[PDB]
């Protein structure tokens, strides 16, 4: 929770939207993944969103399915992922670090313990891709108890009940998935004092970062896009790091205005 | 908020991404309304009489039981059109798909049986069918593949994850949120998110209700035990349902033991896996210490699902049904017994259900007992597999 | 001297070597006695209800007929256990074999369907079964072969003459005179010597009698025409029998036209061969100017018999039924129509029966007519053949 | 009919049984078949029994099935068979010549015409292997009208009705197929004044020819046996002719007594 209140406050003083990139931990291997993520940060990512490889990611598109398989081909497991989360937090003490999990990875050895281990290593949020609000009671309660914000997706046709729920249950940020006008979903999430909105899915050029700020959101999240850059330059790690720094620098300069 | 319960004690629920919720809820309301709808109930009763061939006979197997005190009957869903019980509930999920105004069907399949089924009901009822099959299941099931294309379905192979039944179930759930306003996701077992375990039970439940009336008329009392194989749970819960409240009747579900429980190469998560949440639901799964989901292993394609229907985990937890396991060997024996003694070639799935009934008789041959086995399909699809085995050994 | 007539007008009779006469006469007396025997009639009624799955549904095919004035129903003998009507009369010829005190069954088969059938009835009823199959039919029908051995039959390949169905029928007739005191010769069509055409009709006749009652209840009147394919004649005479005295009903039998009548490569002796005496009987045959008997040709294995049941030649001669022909192409189309429009995969045999009903509708689409086609088996056995064809062409 | 009354009369004056060998016409080819049959006669066959190759010989065992296939491999047809029957009768005017036919070969182009053509070329009997007495009316009537004897098999368990029928309908000889004692079948066929009995099937050494005479028959017929000798020596026609002359000479010397 705190790091994200600090960062949104800080960004509001500067009239700047946040730019949050997503990567799968351990893709394409643990050492490469660590250098990808110090690169994203030095280039200006405001927060990271980071996924732990799960054998059955029923909520992910193809780019992210292939990122999982690559991490599995290198042998990555949840345990190494929590190892990597500790080293990333030891180097970067203020960046907000959010995880994208599947339910069985959290429920596996006890839902309280999993949110304890995130508290220990210094994670600030977890969004559980297959837990809808109606199933979310134990996972939100537990996350709350360990000072970790539970993130919810707010879909684009959300009825009023759901808006009300998502605003009441979530913290840190509201994941505002890109019928139903922006300008309505955004106003209503402010009205119900929801966590600040981040718009995500489909976000892959600077102009959409400027637009999401203008529409009233606090920033935007990009993942398929970052993940493709990895997928394209596997054979030349140095060029991978260059294209990622360029893309991230462009996206975060668009949030400045 | 839901109209009916999503859970059977601890197990069940709707563990899906938020953007699939409205498709579930819309299904559940369509189903509630159809179940009180007398017109819908007559339309489904007429398809299953005149098209699929209900009621299915109850055959006495006197040759297999001679010289014991076992009376064994075989409920014959192998005689239903398409050769397995999977036909009962596709007719009903397609009729629901029509009642919602849909024009399109999504389906997942492993060995190809449920793929067929949902291709024939979509052909009869004027739906446009597309199916997802893992590529590994593609390549080894070219017979099924061609049948679904004969019957006008579009078939899509899934190369992700392990490229088998579960990676199929995953691609189903990914397409439906972009399409649920004209496309119905026609799940093929009593498992996945609510409302799918309840709906598949209630569109399979006539297995049980005709078994009760057919034993009452032939023997004048109820079975000591009904017996069925358990891959995801639908034919078994269809057999058991109408007997859960006749507490002297035995409900026995049989899981695949593969190479044997101790080799770890099996499909028996209900008694040998651990509670997890995967495919929409909280139920027993085949998974690592770490929580990744695994494949089941069975000589039988049809039982290879590394989880199980939640209503089965519930009736195991309260001791109203019991669950056991039969090995690839055991089931190959029971398949050769029935072909040579009764002139009925059973599916390798149903052969595990019969394997356990033959051990029930062979173990205690002078126990007086009335036994019904649900013979959930025929076994023509399986004779190359059994000839290849028998050949490999001599 | 015989108890019943051996002839239907000129055709029929018992043209066998003298030393087979006593086996025929002994059969005929067993059958007369069973037909008045109320016990025998209840025993056969119970096997066909509980084991083989009678009555068989009558399915309306609304999708195939839309925009015409045809109502088409499909009598579904594809739903009977073993997947073709051949099961009805094996149960009854095996029950007769028991009534004579026999313990052994002789059978002939071509594509392997009747081989199966007689292996499953001999397994159920505790008879020791040996079967003769031409080696050419052996080698191309390894699926059937293995099923008959599963079910405990002994299978003998015949290398003589052309090593197909007729050289089988020849080896049957050679063994039986050494064995008819403990062995019953279980002929698989409504043809051969008297009493076999009468007995196969009367153990197939319930096809017709349940079609009559099932149309009377659904449409309140009788069919304008019943339609069936004609390889030797049994499923057709089973459909037609009970309607021969309702003279407004149409009886139409369909022969295989192969490559076409003009190429000479067909199986349609009834309208295109000449009266001869062969296999025991006087009937139309496929033969040379010179009198040697030939093979029929059909894409369908099951219709490839170069002669026909004598009762069919008789009802053609008096104009009470009509006979026509459908080509390998015609029948492949009707097989693809039914798979894509009704989700029913029919046997390539029955596809010729449906091919002629589709031309009856397509030729005159605003003729009001009620049509029943006897769909005599399912077509899983035939999907490799149809995929291989379709593949050869693209 | 006449040749066979002449030959049995002649053999009765000498107190001798007849020895009748069977061969398929045109096996293994038309020229070879002609030299096989002049050999059988010069060696002492009293009468011949001669089969016309039929595509479906449901009454024959394997040795004779293979003789048919061989004649078919050489192209033999019914027409060439009637051609050969004329040359055999032009050389041997008194030997009785009987045919073994299947029903469709006789019925093919009209049953009267077939018995006319046998009358023309000089055949004396025809036995139709798949016509039992109960179907035999047209074939016997027609044969009678063209002065050809219709031959019947009398099986070994023949009841009295059948004996009576076979004695009334047949001519030339009665084909007495080898439960039921010899001595009974034989006495009864004399009692009902049947054509003289020839015992046949299984007859393959001299001692069975002597025995069948002693039991009261008029002689015996051998075919499988002659046919095997052909089957064995196909590759050396000269040796085939030698073994046939030897076997036939032995069998016919056993009928002398
Ligand atoms: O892929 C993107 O552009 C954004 N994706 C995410 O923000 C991360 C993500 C991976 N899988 C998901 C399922 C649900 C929500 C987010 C994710
Ligand atoms: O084969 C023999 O030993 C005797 N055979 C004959 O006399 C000729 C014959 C060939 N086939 C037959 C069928 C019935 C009767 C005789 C024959
Ligand atoms: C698919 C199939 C099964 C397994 O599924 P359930 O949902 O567990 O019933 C069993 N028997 C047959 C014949 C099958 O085709
Ligand atoms: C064998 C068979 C036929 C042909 O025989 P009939 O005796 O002519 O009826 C027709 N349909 C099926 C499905 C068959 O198996
Ligand atoms: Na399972
Ligand atoms: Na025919």
């Amino acid at each position: 929770m705190e790091r994200y209140e600090n960062l949104f406050a800080q960004l509001n003083d500067r009239r700047e939207g946040a730019f949050v990139p997503f990567v799968t931990l351990g893709d394409p291997g643990i050492e490469q993944s660590l250098k990808i993520i110090d690169t994203l940060i030095d280039a200006g990512a405001d927060a990271l969103e980071l996924g732990v490889p799960f054998s059955d990611p029923l909520a992910d598109g193809p780019t992210i399915q292939n990122a999982n398989l690559r991490a599995f081909a290198a042998g990555v497991t949840p345990a190494q992922c929590f190892e990597m989360l500790a080293l990333i937090r030891e180097k970067h003490p203020t960046i907000p670090i959010g995880l994208l999990m599947y339910a069985n990875l959290v429920f596996n050895n006890g839902i309280d313990a999993f949110y304890a281990r995130c508290e220990q290593v210094g994670v600030d949020s977890v969004l559980v891709a297959d837990v809808p609000v109606e199933e979310s009671a134990p996972f939100r309660q537990a996350a709350l108890r360990h000072n970790i914000a539970p993130i919810f997706i707010c879909p684009p046709n959300a009825d009023d009940d759901l808006l009300r729920q998502v605003a009441s249950y979530g913290r840190g940020y509201t994941y505002l998935l890109s019928a139903l006008p922006l300008h309505h979903l955004i106003e209503k999430l402010k009205e119900y004092h929801a966590a600040p909105a981040l718009q995500g899915f489909g976000i892959s050029s600077p102009e959409q970062v400027s637009a999401a700020v203008r529409a009233g959101a606090a920033g935007a999240i990009s993942g398929s896009a970052i993940v493709k850059i990895i997928e394209k330059n596997l054979a030349s790690p140095k060029q991978m790091l260059a294209e990622l720094r360029s893309f991230v620098s462009a996206m975060k300069a668009a949030s400045r205005a | 908020t839901t109209l009916l319960n999503p859970y059977f004690g601890e197990f069940g629920g709707m563990y899906v991404p938020q953007i699939l919720m409205p498709a579930l809820n819309q299904l559940e309301e369509a189903f509630v309304s159809a179940q009180k709808d007398p017109e819908f109930q007559a339309q489904f009763a007429d398809l299953l009489k005149n098209y699929a061939g209900r009621p299915t006979a109850l055959t006495k197997c006197q040759n297999i039981t001679a010289g014991t005190r076992t009376t064994l009957y075989l409920k014959r869903e192998d005689l239903l059109h398409g050769g397995a019980h999977k036909t009962n509930q596709v007719l009903g999920q397609a009729l629901l798909a029509k009642r919602m105004g849909k024009s399109e069907i999504i389906a997942e399949t492993g060995a190809g049986q449920h793929g067929v089924a949902s291709a024939l009901a979509s052909a009869l009822l004027g739906l446009k069918c597309r199916i997802y099959m893992g590529a590994k299941d593609v390549e080894r099931q070219s017979p099924n593949v061609f049948r679904m294309r004969l019957m006008g379905a579009e078939v899509i192979p899934v190369h992700s994850g392990s490229a088998t039944l579960k990676d199929a179930c995953n691609e189903a759930l990914r397409d439906w949120p972009g399409s649920y306003e004209t496309a119905h996701y026609m799940l093929g077992t009593a498992a996945g998110p609510h409302p799918y375990p309840t709906i598949v039970r209630e569109f399979q439940r006539m297995i049980g209700e005709e078994t009760k009336a057919q034993i009452l008329d032939k023997e004048g009392r109820l079975p000591d035990a009904v017996i069925a194989c358990v891959g995801g749970g639908s034919n078994a819960i269809g057999m058991f349902a109408d007997f859960i409240n006749d507490t002297s009747v035995g409900l026995i579900g049989v899981e695949p033991g593969g190479h044997g429980i101790e080799t770890g190469e099996h499909g028996a998560p209900l008694k040998h896996g651990r509670v997890g949440i995967y495919f929409g639901m909280k139920a027993p799964m085949m998974q690592t210490a770490d929580g990744q989901i695994e494949e089941s292993y069975s000589i039988s394609a049809g039982l290879d699902f590394p989880s199980v229907g939640p209503q089965h985990a519930y009736l195991n937890s309260i001791g109203r049904a019991d669950y056991v396991s039969i090995t690839d060997d055991e089931a190959l024996e029971a398949f050769k017994t029935l072909c040579r003694h009764e002139g009925i070639i059973p599916a390798l799935e149903s052969s595990h259900a019969l394997a356990h009934a033959l051990k029930m008789m062979r173990e205690q041959p002078e126990k007086e007992q009335l036994l019904v086995v649900n013979l959930s399909g025929r076994g023509d699809k399986d004779i190359f597999t059994v000839h290849d085995i028998l050949k490999a050994r001599g």
